[PDB]
Parts: structure tokens; C-alpha cells; sequence
């Protein structure tokens, strides 16, 4: 499950939003109004999705494996950018792996939902065609499948 | 279990309403929800209508893709983009097959010709597919393709944000029930929920609502019960929300016997799919048989689904459950020689592989990659144990439990469009109320893409259905009111009755969200065909189960909470134990073991294609508190043969 | 999971030592060492030698007997004053079958000619037997007596106290090491301990000891993994202390692999025993049909023992488990039918035996009564599910794993002595070092009377041993010093790195002791034949259970503690994982399944009495960390035939 | 688990220790100093024997059956005496059994240890006998057991 490391947590400076409290899918990051510094409120909850770790503009929160079935000592660190995303796997032994992958091919932002397609019609509601369709499927025409004799 | 560090406690009579009107009301912000969202802002612009986004979490992760995801699982290639050409007619084969004969051909060949023009919109928007040097699509298996995914929910979800706008988008904010036409017993008019950031309750009123919360997921005990039950294989996000208050709105369900359960890296439940189709890995017992060779003779009687290819995954899952009986385990998945395989030699081509294998993990499960990690697990030089997870329930995955819906005019023949009293694409039995990805029963293997094209589909159905019928839902404020009451009632049972002990968690007229879950586990672990039992039951276990989720209901009304937090942890419970009563009902209800490897049905261990190869539905009804079921039989709708 | 409410911390420096000098330490105010303790008293007056007892809780109530006990489980009657009288003979037969064949007769027999005594110093002192109208104390089977056994434990811990005295009892106080010789590395100097309720730490110098400690619980996950997995069948007080201490000090284990399998009522665990044997109770599986009779042909390989009456425990167990393995459960405990044969049509007689039934479950397993109210179960109505609860590791009871010991020298053969530097009755083959109750393996069956004798029995044998070699070991001050800042680590742990994470419990630098209990459970729960592969495991399993546990063995030097109550736990965990260790690795070395129904190797299915008819002891060497195995073949002492 | 009942437990500040922490098996009850109340610090390691609610002497103990199996609304309540106890099954649908039980036949803190027994003696020491035998098993000899030949 994550943690917060109190000497990077700044509770989230003049930000807007806490960042960890705002991404978590199962509302587990909150806020101790009192230290100002976040933790997760139901580890045993936790997918280990590592959502809150890589929005903490800080790098204060970390991921330590369930310990079910987890022997101390393994992490997984995230450095997530705008067009890749960089990680470092570090063994119980002491390995250490790098990585670095591709995560959009496109700035962020810039998605025109209907670029390029013609407006819609009330005949066209009518139809199976979806918006940007049979043109986005790449085919000749729309798609046709054969009905059981 | 959850110890909450301090009280936020309030009573339904001092919480703030807010009333939303819209046109439709999309319930999850995750894939099919978004799908809904973008496509609905098409063509919503017809009628000048209203579509509102309403999502528990937060868009921009919530959902099953919240890591990302290594592949897109569903894409046909009509053209040659990739590096492996199918046909619709083959896919629907593939389907049917998969789920041992039982699909609704005319509803997967309906998201197959619209999913490739999904991905393709995808790419467009900055999702990076993984290329060959001549720039076709890496294919996985036949029907997947490798992505750099770690993004793919952020990017989506720019989309449907981008299409609908943020001012319709509402985050944190639970909804637990839907609302019904005060004008018509059978139609939908919008939903009831509250937020977890503050004190606030939601009524949303609306011509249509479509389902897009995702399955449900911790019904079942999983295979580690500490800080582990949070590590479900599937989406611990999803709750079988939408099961519920479809279920309850009366809204027919189908094949929710169908249960998928999942054989994966043992404990992370890192995914498989990569190293079995793309890295030719190979599964094999302690004693370094390869089971899939040693267990093929045991798939000859269910000919002709055993004859398929690929096999179908209950099969699969058959032949491990008889080595884990057999006493055979561990299995492993022999990555070592895997790699050393594919590498032939080439220390580079290793190395490029190796980072292949590892990017499989880190875009989608990075537990996996920890827990070798914590393990001192180097897949280049050591094999992985694998294994079976508890059963989830739901229907966009491998799984087809969901609502029974409506297809397209085109594709849908007449023995499937009998129940439904408006024939539009994704309705369900109530009017004006969708259902997609996994609420949508009866048509799997929709995955990422398919959940997202199915969220469209209902989306421009929504549309047509609003002005072409025209409807005009009223809300029955009363109803409202009492569920306003049963909304905060949980905080206000904490207040009432905390007094009785020194310890908030052992009390003896309540029972905390955690508590319950504990106890709904077992029930299902140990009479459901749950991992206690190596997934096998029968009727006297059924009947049994049903007889304790009574108990547990009847508990229900006893529920407190400490927070808000809670009080969201305590309806997820509430959605879990109606989801997890309609799938008993539906196990009890087929008389015959169609799918092994997910459940055997110990008292009726025979596949029966004679009285047994139709759909089962069911539909709830409320006010006499009667489960009412019923077969559709299976009519083959696309022309393909074995 | 524990939640402390506040801090109570302590570092090893700071802590005061109290130094206790005494002749005879007991560690462990359970039946078998109050019955320590009380004999020891008696003979001590020869030498004024100074009897000690230590114990963790307080010993009005402590260990398994806390709720009390319905019967006496063992008592064989050799003059009448029972409906049923029984020989020696009689009993060392039917043990050793019960066993499977394998027993140490000379210590059974040894205890069973003495057990009758302490029964009538049992009923002298207060305790209410079941009486028939003759005046004969009532029989459950041929070896029980019912009794009225509500206080069965503080009687009996009274007899102690005014024994030794009071101010030779150590209440709250947890022995963790034992202390060994100086200048003799096989013979015991003392032990170490620390107290729950204040910081001090304890150092008690003796010339014996005598391990009483109970045997282990929670080694395994339990069928109910919530608020339940306190609901432990066996003692849930003891976690194999007693193995701990002593196997690392050297003193050899025998039939550690060994566990029992408790087949009782389902979740609460109440006793089947009374209905059974008393009632008449029968047990069936889903479909009415009596398995003891169904299956009774799966028994007839087993030769004698499937020919055996009564049927071994183990063999009845298989019985039942083939019924899981079938899918036929829920198994049934026909209370209803049973009660209403044996009235009758009485009415009065109903309600006779209706409260015997209640009182069966009220003297000993409250729980159980507690489930049947809370789900409305009326046993006159209808009957209550069954099941075999996960395995538990002891030496008193149906499992005989324990420490090797010295038998009597009027009984114990040649064969059996080998391996003992000092021949006293109940010696380890450390020498000083006793070990009775569940902590003596190899000899079953004593139970509550049994194990209160077997502690008489080392009891007197320590005393003779004192006063004949006149022992006199010297502690080691540097080993000391070193056991105590072992003793308070986890708390200085805490205190060191509490502050990388902004949770207590979720620190990458440590583990809490419920963390590493859960992890201990689903390693033995997988790999070491518990409840999640229904008893089944081979050598690749075991291998793997090796390999994890040393995984946890080495995070045991990384183990936390926020509060003493914690810091107890840690080393309860510490106690359970060696036991754990020692448990699978006895397991992996007997190449045979002796005892179907306890557990099952699947690759080694058999019974081999061709080369596996011996004693299985072990001895791990703390120096060299080396864990050493060999065989004693059995040899039957006393007269007796099939 | 045991819980306890605040408007009757008075932290047995009119005693000279605390009952139930005193009592527990697995040290499971203490108390709140800041309540002056007894609580069970870690409820899923009860094994529910009941020795603290019988100990009460304000009866502000008792106990709520495992959440994992247990329906709400079912009790065990004892009444223990001196020579007799007393227990109330309350059902879930509102049935109630009463019971009574004898405990015990001699007067609490009566036992003579060795009443009767002669001295211990050197002899005696090196003998296969038990304080009391062989009488106490009601032989006048000892129990003989015959030897494999
Ligand atoms: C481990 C794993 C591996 C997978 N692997 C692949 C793969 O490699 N490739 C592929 O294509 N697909 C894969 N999928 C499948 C894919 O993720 C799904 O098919 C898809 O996300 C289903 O979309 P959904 O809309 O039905 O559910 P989700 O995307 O889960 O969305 C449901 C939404 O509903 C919300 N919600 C739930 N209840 C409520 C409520 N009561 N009120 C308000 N909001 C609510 C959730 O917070 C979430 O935002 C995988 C899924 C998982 C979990
Ligand atoms: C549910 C159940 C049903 C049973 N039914 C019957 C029956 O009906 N009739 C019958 O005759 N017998 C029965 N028995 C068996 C009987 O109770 C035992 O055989 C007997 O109590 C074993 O005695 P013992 O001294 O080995 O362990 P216990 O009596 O459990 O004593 C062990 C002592 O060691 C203490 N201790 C543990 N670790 C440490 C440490 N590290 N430092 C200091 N002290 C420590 C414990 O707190 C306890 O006081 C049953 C037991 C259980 C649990
Ligand atoms: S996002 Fe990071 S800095 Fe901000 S509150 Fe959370 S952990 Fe602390
Ligand atoms: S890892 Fe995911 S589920 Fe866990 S706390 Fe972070 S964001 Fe929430
Ligand atoms: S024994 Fe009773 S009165 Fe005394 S502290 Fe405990 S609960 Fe309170
Ligand atoms: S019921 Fe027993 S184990 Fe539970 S708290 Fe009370 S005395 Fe302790």
C-alpha cells in the first residue's frame, strides 16, 4: 500500500488541491489537518495503482508491497513526464533496474474530440453510424457481418 | 478494516440537497463511461440536450485503468493495420466459443464493427501503440495489440472532458440507487447520491440514465486477507453498483451466474496474456509438465467448444484446477526459458525483451513487478508461480454477467427483443435506463475498447430514445426523502448507539462497513464457489448462502458509519450483498456445469446443451420482494462454424 | 490487526532487571504445569529446594482451559468407580492405533497408571463430575467422564497456588529465551522473560526447567480471517513458546509433523465429542447419506488400522474430507434426530438431555451456543453444520508433536534412551530441560487430566534429578545482556524509523507483529497443507514454505512494537514462525502418509510401514544453524494384540 | 468479542485491581485512564471465553459474536456464583433458554494441597509413585502394566 514520507509531505503547499486526496480511484488519500501532511486512511483497501505516487508534485509518496506476501526491501519508484514515464525497480538484494517508456504521443490538452467530423443530422441519428464514422474504421464502408441462414 | 482517525458525522436532516436536471446522466466516469460522455456530446447537440458525467472518484484515474494498461484486448483489424488481419465473423466465433455456446451474437458483433474505429481515435489522441519497423500494430495474441498505456485512462478521460466539459462532470459523488418515473413503474428518471468531500446530498433528475460503474470485486474472500485484500485481481473500485440499482429498479439481469476467475501470477495477479501469447511462455506443474499437453484428453467431451482455438478460458482454467486437485501445484510460468528462447542468443535482443516484459508490468500492475521485487525474482533467470484468484462479477472482461439488453435494429432477431418494452440499442428492460461495459450482461470480451464503444452506442441510443420518445420523467419526492434518510442513516445509527460500548467497533446493535464485507466474504467463499472450495458448490450450499445473506441483509439496516468515507464503504457494501444474492440465485437456477474451471456444480457436473443452452434472466421486483427467472434460448445470429 | 491506543515504549538500557534465583522453574501455569507446581511442592521439602511458575496471563484462567472443560477426556477407571472400568493395557492399544501406530507406549502407559489419582484429587478439591443415580461418574465414550467443568481451571489453579505459595508465582510475565549453561552447551541455566504490565526484565537462574507452555495456535489461516480468526479450536493463548525456546537451545522435537485437524461444529468449533459418543449424534453430508459408513471401504488399505474400534481420528477425518473433496457438504451434525431417539417420546427426558446438550457447549466453547442464538439454531429442530477447522500444532491432545522425552525406567526400552544424556522421566536431551503437556511429543491422549499428571511426573523427576546430580549451571551475563536488548528491540525499531512514513503501520523498515502473523498464516496455509488445499502438499510446496519462511525469518530482525501488549505479540510471532519452520521441515522429511485426514502428501500418498514405522526427531543446531533428522523405529513395549 | 458497557463499568476503582485486565488469557482488557474504563484493545485475538464477563463484578462485560459469522442479536449471559452458575441464552428471534450448572462442591480457597499424604522421603524419592499413591488411584497397590514379552 502507499505512504507518505513526512519529510517530503508538504500537505501540499498553495496548490489549489491536494493532489493525492484529489487522483486516489478508492478514496484512501486524506489529509491530517493537524500535521498537514497526507496518509492513506485504508491501506488494506489499496490497489497499489500508484496513481497518488506519480501526481505528488513532491515525491513524497512511496508504495510499500502488502505484507501478506511481501519480504521488506523491494520498491518500484515512478518519474512520470509528459511524453514518457521513467522507472526504477530496486531488489531486496540490492538490484536496481531502469526503465523508461512512452506515455503520449500527443500534449496533453490538445485532444479536439470531433476534429474533422461533419456535424450531425437528424437522418444520421437514425443510423448505426457512430460520430466519425464508417471514416475512423479505416474500411471502404461500414462494416458488415454476415447474418446465420 | 478501518479505523477512522476522526468523527464526520451528520444527520439526513441537516445535509444541503442539490437538484441536478439533465438530459442524460452517464452513473461511472471509467471506460464505457467516458465513452458515453464523448459520443453523447455528439449528438446531444440535436436536441440542445444536457448529458452529465457523474463519477465517485476522479476521472482522470478512476476505473480499472487506473494503472494504465500493457494492451488493448480487442481490436479486429478490418484493413491490415497491424500485424494480423480478422474478420467480424471470426471474432463472433471466438466469442460464442469462449463462453462455451452462450453469447448474444447480435450484441458483440454490434461493439466489433465499432471497436477498431475506437482505437483508431485512441491513437489520434495520443495513446502510443507499440509499432513493428514497418509501422503495423504489435499484435499480442490474434485479437489484442501492445500499447504504452500507462496514460491510457488520463487520455481518455481528456477526451470525455474535452466533449462534454467540466462543468457537467461531477466528481466525488457516490450515487446508491436510481430514481424512478413517479409517471411510470417501469421507467427511470434519474438517481440519488452524496458526496464524500463534503456534506452534501445529490438528486439527479433525467430522461436517461446510463450504468457505467464497472463489476464488483471483494464479494468473494480473496486468496490474502490482511493489507493483500486490496490486491483484487479485478478493479477493487468497482462494487456492482450499477448490479444493484438496476436490479432494483427492476431492470432484468442475465448470465450473472457467470463469475470470471482470473489465473494469474500467483499473489500480484500480474497479467499473463503478454507472456503466453507474445512471449510463447509456457505453464507448467511442479513437475515440469506442461498441463495444457497433459490435460487435452480431459477437454474430449466437450466437444465441440474443447475443439476450439483458441481453447475456450473455462476449459483452460479447468485443466489448472485439476492439477491444483491433483495436488500438482506449484505451477509456473517458465519466463526463464521464455526469454532465453526469444533472445536466441542475441544478449541484445534480450535486453529488448526484458524491458518488454518488465513494461507489461509497470503499465498495469505494478505489484507484480514489486513483488518480484521484494521476492528477488529475476524473470531472466527464475519462473513465477501462478495462480487462480477469487471470482468477480463482471461483463466487459472475460466474464458476461450484467443486465440483459436491447441490441441494434439491424442485428438483434426476435427472440431476443421480447422483454424489452422500447427497442433501443443498450436499454435495459426499464425504460430510459442503459447499461454498459461491465453492466451490460451477455456480450464479454469487450475489455478497454469494447467498454468505451459500448459506452458509445448506448450514448447515441440515449439520444434518439430522448427525442424520439420524448420522455418526461417526474421524480416522487417522497421517495427521495426516504432515501435521503437511508443515505445518512448509517451515521445516524453510529450516533444513536455507540454509547453501548467503550469500542466503536464492537458493538452489539450495529455492524461497521468492514464488518459486514468480512462476513459477506465468507458466506460467498465458503457456499458460493469460492477459492475455499476450489470453486464447487450445489444446491444445498446455495440454499444455504441465500439463508445467510439474509441474515446479513436483514443486518444491513443495522449499518453504521464514522465518516463519509465510511458511509460510501457502507452503500459499496450494500451494492455488494444484492449483487452477490442475484448471483447465487442465478447459480442455483442453472441446472448443469457449462463453464469448469469457473464453477462445477458438484450436483449437476454435466455441460446440457438439451435444456440448458439458453440464457438465464432474472428480474427483481421490489415491492413483492420476488425474484422471477427465465430462459432465452441461444439462436446463432452470425454465420460461422466450428 | 491491533490498533494500540497509546505509546509504551521502553529501551532495553532503561529497563530495570529483576534477577530471580530458584531450583525449579515451570514455565507456563496451564493444567500441565499447576500440576507441576503442585507436585512439585511436595518433594521439593526433601531438599528445600525453591519451586518457581511462571506465566504470561494469570493462572485462575489461563490456556485452553479458560472457559472450563465438559469432560475429563482421559480416565481409565481400574477399580469402578465409573459405568465403564478399562485395563492399561486396553489404553496403551488404543493410543498407539490412534497414532496411526506410532506412539512412545512407555510414556503412555507411564501417564495412564497415574492419571486415575490426580482425576480423584480433581473431584477431592471441588470439582463436580457427572454422577448417575448410583453414585458412578458418568462415561461420554469408554475413556471420558462428563463434569460439571465451568471453574475446572481456577480449582485447579488454587491447588497450585496452595502448593508452591503465591509469592512463587510470576504472573504477566512472557518467557521469550531460555538461558543455557555457561560451560555445558546441552545443559539449561535458566531462561528470560519481560512483563506485560510494567518495564522490567526478568532473569531466572534454575537448576531444571520444565517447559508447560501449551502447544501453538494461529500457526495456520483460519477459516474465518475477520474478528474470527480469534476463534481459533485449540488455545488461541498458546503460540509454541515452548517449542521455540526449547528447539533453540537444542532439545530435539519428535513427530513435529504431527498437527491435528479438529473436526467440530462450523465457526464456532463446539465439541462434537459429548454428541457423538453420548448423544449418539450422527454426522452426514448433504444428502443424508452417514460417510463413517459410505466410506467405510476407503479404510480397508489401511491395515489394521482401518479395522480398528473406535476408527483412528485421522482415518475418520478422511472419511470426511473425501466428502469435501466430492463437493457434498454442508456436512451435518443431526443434533435434532439424535436428541429425539434418545428421548424417546419422553418429554421430561427431552428437556433433560436438552440441558445436558446446552451445558456440553456453556462448560467449555461458549461461542458455539452464541452462534446457534444468533442464527437461530434450535438443536431439538434442526441440525448444525460441520467442518474441520485449520491445523493446530500440540502434544496433549490428538496431536502429539512435541519435544523428545525421557520415559520412566521401568518401562522405557533400551531403544528409546539412546538420545538422552540423563535418563529422567520427561528429560529433553537437554539436560535440566523437562517438557511436559502439549510440550511432550510422542505421547497423546492426556488431555486435561493427562497433561496436569505428566507435569507431576517431571515434576517428582526433577526434584530426584536436583538432589541426585546436584546440577549447578552458570548463566552467561554477555548472552544475557544481549537476549535483553534482543527483548526490547522491536520498540527501540519503532521509535527509530516511525518516521519515514506518516503511518505507524505501513513502514518500509519494519514489520508489526500482526503484519508478520498474517504473512506466517498464508505461507502455512498454502504451502504447508492447511485449509487452503484441503490438507494436501508435496515436496515442491514444502520447499517453497522453506523458502518464504526464511524470507520472514530474517523480517523478524526487522519487527516492530509500540506498546508491551505488542511487544508480547512479536515475540508470540517469533515463538510461531520457528515452529512453523520446524513443522514443515518434519513434514518434508517423513516420505509417507501415515496420517490421511490430518494432512496429505501427494507424492507420497502411501502409508509406508516398511521404512517409515519410526519416530521422526529433529534437532537444530543454533551455532551452526544446521537442522539435523533421524529415525527411532517403534517398538511396542506393552502386551496387547489387534 | 467482549466489549464493555460504559454505563456500568466503573473502572473497579472501589477494588483493589481491575478485574478484567487482571483476568484475560490474552491480555486483551485494560484500561482508558482518560475514561477510567476497561475496553478489549484487539478483539480479533478473543477467543471469546467469557472469563472477563464473569469477573465484572459491575457485570459490564459481554459479548458480541464474531462479526464473520455471527447475525446480530444473539447473547450468552452468565451469572456465576460460588457453587453454582446461572446462564440466559437470548436468540435472535427473542427466545430465551435459562440454565444452571453446579461448578463447584467445596468451599473457594479450601484445598489442603496434600491432606492425608504422609512425608515426602528420600526412599520414596527414587520410586515410581506420586504424592498420595498408590491410594489416590484407589489401589492399595501400584497399577501394574504388563510388558511386551
Ligand atoms: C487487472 C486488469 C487487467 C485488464 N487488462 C486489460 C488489457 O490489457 N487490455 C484491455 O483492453 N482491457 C483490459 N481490462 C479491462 C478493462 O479495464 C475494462 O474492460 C474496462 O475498464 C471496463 O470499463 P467499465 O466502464 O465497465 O469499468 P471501469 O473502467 O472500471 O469504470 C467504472 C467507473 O464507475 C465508478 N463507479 C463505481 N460505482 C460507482 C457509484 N456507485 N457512483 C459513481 N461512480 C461509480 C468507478 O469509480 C469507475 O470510474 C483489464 C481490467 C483490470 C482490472
Ligand atoms: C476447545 C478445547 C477442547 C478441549 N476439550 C477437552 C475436554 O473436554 N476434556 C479434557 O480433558 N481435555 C480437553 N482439552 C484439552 C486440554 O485442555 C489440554 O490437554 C490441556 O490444557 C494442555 O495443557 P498444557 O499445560 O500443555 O497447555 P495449557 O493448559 O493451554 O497451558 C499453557 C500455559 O502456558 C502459558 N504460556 C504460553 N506461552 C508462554 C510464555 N511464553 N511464557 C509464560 N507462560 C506462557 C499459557 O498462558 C497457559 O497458561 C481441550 C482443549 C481445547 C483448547
Ligand atoms: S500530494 Fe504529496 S505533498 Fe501533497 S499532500 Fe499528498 S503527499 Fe503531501
Ligand atoms: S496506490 Fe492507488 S489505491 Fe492506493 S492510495 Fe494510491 S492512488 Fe489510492
Ligand atoms: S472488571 Fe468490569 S468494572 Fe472493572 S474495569 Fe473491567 S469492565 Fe470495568
Ligand atoms: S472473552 Fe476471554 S479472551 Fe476475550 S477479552 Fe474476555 S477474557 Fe479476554
Amino acid at each position: 500500500p502507499s505512504f507518505v514520507n513526512p519529510e517530503k509531505c508538504d500537505g501540499c503547499k498553495a496548490l489549489e488541491r491536494t493532489a493525492c486526496e484529489y487522483i486516489c480511484p478508492n478514496d484512501l488519500m486524506t489529509l491530517d489537518k493537524e500535521k498537514m501532511k497526507a496518509y492513506n486512511r485504508e491501506p488494506d483497501m489499496c490497489w497499489e495503482c500508484y496513481s497518488c505516487v506519480k501526481m505528488c508534485p513532491q515525491g513524497a509518496i512511496d508504495v510499500r508491497g502488502y505484507v501478506d506476501y511481501s519480504p521488506l526491501g523491494g520498491a518500484c519508484v515512478p518519474m512520470r513526464g509528459t511524453s514518457d514515464i521513467m522507472w526504477t525497480v530496486k531488489y531486496r538484494n540490492g538490484k536496481v533496474l531502469r526503465f523508461k517508456f512512452a506515455i503520449r504521443t500527443t500534449p496533453w490538452g490538445s485532444i479536439q474530440p470531433f476534429e474533422g467530423f461533419p456535424e450531425p443530422t437528424e437522418e444520421a441519428l437514425k443510423s448505426e453510424l457512430l460520430a466519425g464514422e464508417p471514416e475512423i474504421i479505416g474500411t471502404s464502408e461500414f462494416p458488415q457481418v454476415k447474418k446465420k441462414a | 478494516v478501518y479505523y477512522p482517525k476522526k468523527y464526520e458525522l451528520y444527520k439526513a436532516d441537516e445535509v444541503p440537497t442539490e437538484v441536478v436536471e439533465t438530459d442524460i446522466l452517464i452513473i461511472g466516469g471509467g471506460f464505457s463511461g467516458c465513452g458515453a460522455a464523448y459520443e453523447a456530446a455528439y449528438w446531444a447537440k440535436l436536441g440542445g440536450l444536457k448529458v452529465t458525467l457523474v463519477e465517485k472518484a476522479a476521472v482522470e484515474r478512476s476505473g480499472a485503468v487506473a494503472q494504465g494498461l500493457s494492451a488493448i484486448n480487442t481490436y479486429i483489424d478490418l484493413t491490415g493495420r497491424s500485424e494480423r488481419q480478422n474478420t467480424l465473423e471470426d471474432y463472433v466465433r471466438y466469442v460464442t466459443l469462449d463462453m462455451m455456446g452462450l453469447a448474444r451474437e447480435d450484441l458483440v458483433a454490434d461493439y466489433a464493427r465499432h471497436v477498431d474505429g475506437t482505437v483508431h481515435l485512441f491513437e489520434k489522441w495520443g495513446l502510443p501503440i507499440w509499432k513493428t519497423p514497418d509501422g503495423k500494430y504489435v499484435r499480442e495474441g490474434q485479437w489484442q495489440i501492445m500499447i504504452h498505456g500507462e496514460s491510457y485512462k488520463p487520455i481518455i478521460a481528456e477526451a470525455a472532458k474535452m466533449a462534454v466539459g467540466e462543468e457537467n462532470i461531477y466528481e466525488r459523488v457516490f450515487i446508491f440507487e436510481l430514481l424512478k418515473d413517479n409517471n411510470d413503474p417501469n421507467a427511470v428518471a434519474g438517481a440519488v447520491g452524496f458526496s464524500v468531500r463534503e456534506p452534501k446530498f445529490y438528486v439527479f433528475k433525467a430522461k436517461a440514465v446510463i450504468l457505467a460503474t464497472g463489476g464488483a470485486t471483494l464479494l468473494f474472500r480473496p486468496r490474502s486477507t490482511g493489507e493483500a485484500a486490496g490486491r483484487t485481481w479485478y478493479a477493487i473500485f468497482d462494487t456492482g453498483s450499477g448490479y444493484y440499482m438496476g436490479l432494483k429498479a427492476g431492470a432484468m439481469l442475465t448470465q450473472f451466474e457467470h463469475r470470471f476467475i482470473p489465473f494469474r501470477f500467483k499473489d500480484g495477479y500480474g497479467p499473463v496474456g503478454a507472456w503466453f501469447l507474445f512471449f510463447k511462455c509456457k505453464a507448467k506443474n511442479a513437475y515440469g509438465e506442461e498441463y495444457i499437453k497433459t490435460r487435452a484428453a480431459e477437454l474430449e467431451k466437450y466437444k465441440p467448444y474443447g475443439a476450439a482455438q483458441p481453447i475456450p478460458t473455462p476449459l483452460r482454467n479447468h485443466q489448472v484446477m485439476l492439477e491444483i486437485m491433483d495436488g500438482n501445484q506449484p505451477i509456473y510460468m517458465h519466463t526463464e526459458e521464455a526469454l532465453a528462447e526469444l533472445a536466441g542468443g542475441d544478449k541484445k535482443k534480450l535486453k529488448h525483451i526484458y524491458e518488454e516484459a518488465f513494461e507489461d508490468f509497470l503499465d498495469m500492475t505494478v505489484s507484480q513487478a514489486l513483488l518480484w521485487a521484494c521476492q528477488n525474482i529475476d524473470p531472466q533467470e527464475q519462473p513465477s508461480e501462478a495462480a487462480p484468484a477469487e471470482p468477480y462479477i463482471m461483463g466487459s472482461h472475460s466474464g458476461e454477467a450484467g443486465f440483459w439488453v436491447c441490441g441494434p435494429e439491424d442485428l438483434m432477431p426476435e427472440e431476443y427483443a421480447k422483454l424489452f418494452p422500447l427497442k433501443y440499442n443498450r436499454m435495459t428492460t426499464v425504460k430510459g435506463l442503459f447499461a454498459i461495459g461491465d453492466c451490460a450482461g451477455a456480450n464479454p470480451h469487450k475489455f478497454s475498447s469494447g467498454s468505451f464503444t459500448e459506452g458509445r452506442i448506448a450514448a447515441k441510443a440515449a439520444v434518439r430514445f430522448i427525442l424520439e420518445q420524448k420522455p418526461n420523467p417526474e421524480i416522487d419526492d417522497a421517495v427521495v426523502e426516504e432515501l435521503k434518510k437511508k443515505a445518512y442513516a448509517p451515521m445516524e445509527r453510529f450516533m444513536q448507539y455507540k454509547d453501548l460500548s467503550t469500542a466503536d467497533d464492537v458493538n452489539p446493535e450495529y455492524i461497521l462497513p468492514w464488518q459486514g464485507l468480512v462476513r459477506l466474504q465468507k458466506i460467498m467463499d465458503e457456499y458460493a464457489a469460492g477459492i475455499a472450495t476450489i470453486y464447487k458448490t450445489n444446491e444445498k450450499m446455495l440454499q444455504r448462502a441465500l439463508e445467510l445473506l439474509a441474515f446479513l441483509k436483514e443486518d444491513l439496516e443495522k449499518l453504521a458509519a464514522r465518516d463519509l468515507h465510511e458511509l460510501m464503504r457502507a452503500w459499496e457494501l450494500v451494492h455488494r450483498v444484492w449483487t452477490a444474492e442475484a448471483h447465487v440465485r442465478h447459480m442455483l437456477f442453472r441446472k448443469e456445469t457449462r463453464w469448469p474451471g469457473y464453477y462445477y456444480r458438484t450436483d449437476y457436473p454435466e455441460l446440457n446443451d438439451e435444456e440448458w443452452k439458453c440464457f438465464v434472466c432474472s428480474k427483481y421486483d421490489a415491492e413483492k420482494d420476488e425474484w422471477t427467472f427465465e430462459k432465452v434460448p441461444y439462436v446463432q445470429v452470425i454465420e460461422w462454424s466450428f
